[PDB]
Order: C-alpha cells, then structure tokens, then sequence
C-alpha cells in the first residue's frame, strides 16, 4: 500500500507564497509631522515654541 | 485672648506662595496687560531632580497624559495632585529647570 517517495511529493498541495506582504491594507496613516504637537493655552494644536 | 488660636497657622499646599503670587501680581495696576501665567494647558516646572517633575497649573491634564517640556524633552503626568502635577520625565533631566 506504499507507493513511492518521488509521487509522493506529486500528490503535495503547494501553497501560494504571497511576496509584498500588504500591510497597508485597511490602514490608515495619520501624519506624523517632524515637530513635536503641542496645546497652547487656547486649546488648539501648536508646534512648540522656539524657546526653552 | 482671641488671637491665640492665630499665633501660629495651619495649611495645606506646600506650594501655597505659587497661588499667592498668581492673585497679587494681577493686583497691580500694571501687570494687567495679560500679564498672566497660563494653567489651563501649560504649566511651570516647581520642583525638578532625578526624574521626576513637580508641575504648577496643567489644570487640563488628564491623568497618564504624555506632557512636553519647553526643552524638548517628554513627560507623563503621573500624580495629578489638588496643586500641582507629577510628571516623570522621558529623557535626561538636566535640560529641565525651575520655571
């Protein structure tokens, strides 16, 4: 009831292998601007100030 | 008689000359130009050293909240406290100072 080894590797499934791995499906991205977003006194979104 | 319970006081808050001085400086007829300190959003640095930041104002912040310094380096305020606000620092704390 052994066949062989040779079609055994025949009656395998091979499975797609997937390159560019696609992580940016259903992702969103929000900009990260360079400067550190900061609150100013009214509330709104500043940069920091050029002072320490 | 009447002024022996006076002769010495009792309070609470440390910091009690931060909220003095931010009621007597607006009491002058000149500092009136918007001479103000910002506690809303913004706040002064009271205490500073290893690590960790005592914060006048921040009267907005919520608990765990990721502050900045004017130094560039981050915080997080951790103790929210009736005067002022503990904030452990992300970096190096020599670049921080009183004020």
């Amino acid at each position: 009831d052994i066949p062989s080894l040779d079609k055994l590797v025949s009656e395998i499934k091979e499975v797609v292998i997937e390159e560019d791995d696609g992580l940016e499906e259903d992702f969103k991205a929000e900009a990260l601007s360079s400067e550190t977003v900061v609150l100013n006194e009214e509330g709104k979104s500043v940069p920091l100030p050029k002072k320490n | 008689k009447a002024l022996d319970e006076l002769r010495k006081p009792k309070f609470s808050s440390k910091y009690l000359i931060q909220h003095v001085s931010q009621k007597l400086i607006p009491a002058v007829k000149e500092w009136e130009k918007s001479y103000q300190p910002p506690v809303i959003h913004l706040g002064r640095v009271l205490s500073v050293g290893d690590g960790i930041a005592r914060v006048y104002g921040l009267k907005s912040v919520q608990a765990g909240e990721l502050v900045c310094f004017d130094s560039g380096v981050k915080g997080m305020a951790l103790n929210l406290q009736a005067d002022h606000v503990g904030v452990v620092v992300f970096g190096n704390d020599s670049v921080i100072h009183q004020g």
